[PDB]
């Protein structure tokens, strides 16, 4: 099971990847 | 990330970014509330008398323990328990090399062995000077805990009568070692100093020196 | 005549790591409430506060560099400062080099700011509400 930190890490990294595809457009 | 489960349309990507923002606010307040509680000041599941040591047994100097042991207990250990990471993993030899002859003068050993390294343990601890005695068998599927003894257990310290050697899983489909064995010891030595090598935070019981890279 | 409560502390001082026992010798339960390898030492909280003066609020990459030699979590910085500024969203404070003495004022002013509007939780003012 994840911790609160690990979840926030995935969420930020995810946010960066999507912001990258939103900017790629 | 993963790249193939992710959306590629604008409508799909904006929608996903909107839901992540909401979710970061959620796991933010859960992390502030977690840290504040821990901060002022929560209590862990660890008993107060436990004695954790995060170290690598290859790198660790056992003499530092030996000296600080004599300094405080006035004696070497009564019972030593192991769950070697057979081959995260340690070469079968490395563990073999460990100086466990230094660490205990008179008392018992408990080594956990899988069927593949069952024979190896016997001659591993006959090297350590221990005399093979008894086997505790755990039923979840089988795993065997091998017992040995060196020197003198004639002393009144130890209690010859044994809690039944057999033991069962506290839960169903469980992988951590069961707690009952820590009471088998407690019947065999009550309030005796005990060492655990390859320990884990859920192996932290009081009266126990626990050495593990994951503590 | 072997006292185990004293034998425990007396061992923990000489063998356990600095994070596991207080110099007191008692057990540091804060260490076991966080997974192994994600504990936040106090030498790390002072390292962060120091980084805010030299590199500002926004540059986590640069701070992780100097104070944590590239080993700390950018997002754990990003959050631990929210707790320093007692606010859930620190977009406003991006790029401001903030002195350690200005941080407590900014925290106290945001807690009290939070307390007044009943938009405060967990010593943190939530200026972003969902
Ligand atoms: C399989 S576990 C034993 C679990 C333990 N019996 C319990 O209470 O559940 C062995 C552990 O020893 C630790 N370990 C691995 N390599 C090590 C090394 N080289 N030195 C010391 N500890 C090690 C690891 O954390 C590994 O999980």
């Amino acid at each position: 099971k994840f911790t609160n930190l690990e979840i926030l890490t995935h969420l930020y990294n995810l946010k960066a990847e999507i912001v990258r595809r939103l900017a790629e457009q | 990330d993963y790249l193939d489960r992710l959306p590629k349309s604008k409508k799909g990507l904006q929608g996903l970014l909107q839901d992540i923002e909401k979710r970061i606010l959620h796991y933010k307040q859960l992390f502030f509330k977690e840290q504040n509680e821990i901060a002022n000041g929560k209590r862990s599941m660890v008993p107060d008398n436990s004695i954790p040591i995060c170290s690598d047994v290859t790198k660790l100097n056992f003499q530092a323990l030996i000296d600080a042991q004599m300094r405080h207990a006035g004696k070497m250990f009564d019972v030593i328990m192991m769950d070697p990471p057979w081959q995260d993993s340690l070469s079968d030899e490395k563990i073999q090399n460990m100086p466990i002859q230094s660490l205990q003068q008179d008392g018992f050993i408990f080594v956990w062995a899988i069927n593949a390294k069952y024979r190896v343990t016997i001659k591993m601890i006959e090297n350590w000077g221990y005399k093979l005695v008894d086997e505790i068998t755990w039923v979840k599927a089988k795993e065997s805990c091998l017992i040995g003894v060196k020197g003198d257990v004639d002393n009144g310290r130890f209690k010859k009568n044994i809690a039944s050697d057999v033991i069962f899983s506290e839960r169903r489909g469980q992988s951590q070692k069961p707690e009952e064995i820590y009471q088998y010891i407690n019947q065999l030595c009550p309030n005796g100093n005990y060492l655990e090598i390859f320990a884990r935070r859920n192996n932290l019981h009081d009266n126990w020196v626990s050495i593990g890279n994951e503590l | 005549p072997l006292d185990f409560t004293q034998y425990a502390k007396n061992m923990r001082k000489d063998l356990s790591n600095q994070d596991i026992c207080l110099e007191d010798g008692a057990l540091n339960h804060s260490y076991f409430l966080t997974k192994k390898g994600q504990y936040w030492t106090p030498l790390n909280q002072k390292a962060l506060q120091r980084g805010i003066e030299l590199f500002g609020v926004g540059n986590w990459k640069e701070i992780n560099y100097d104070e944590f030699s590239g080993k700390a979590n950018i997002v754990e910085l990003e959050l631990r400062t929210c707790m320093i500024l007692g606010i859930n969203d620190i977009t406003e404070y991006y790029g401001k080099k903030i002195s350690e003495e200005e941080q407590e004022e900014i925290k106290k002013s945001n807690i009290a700011k939070g307390k007044k509007e009943n938009k405060l939780k967990d010593n943190i003012y939530q200026k972003l509400q969902q």
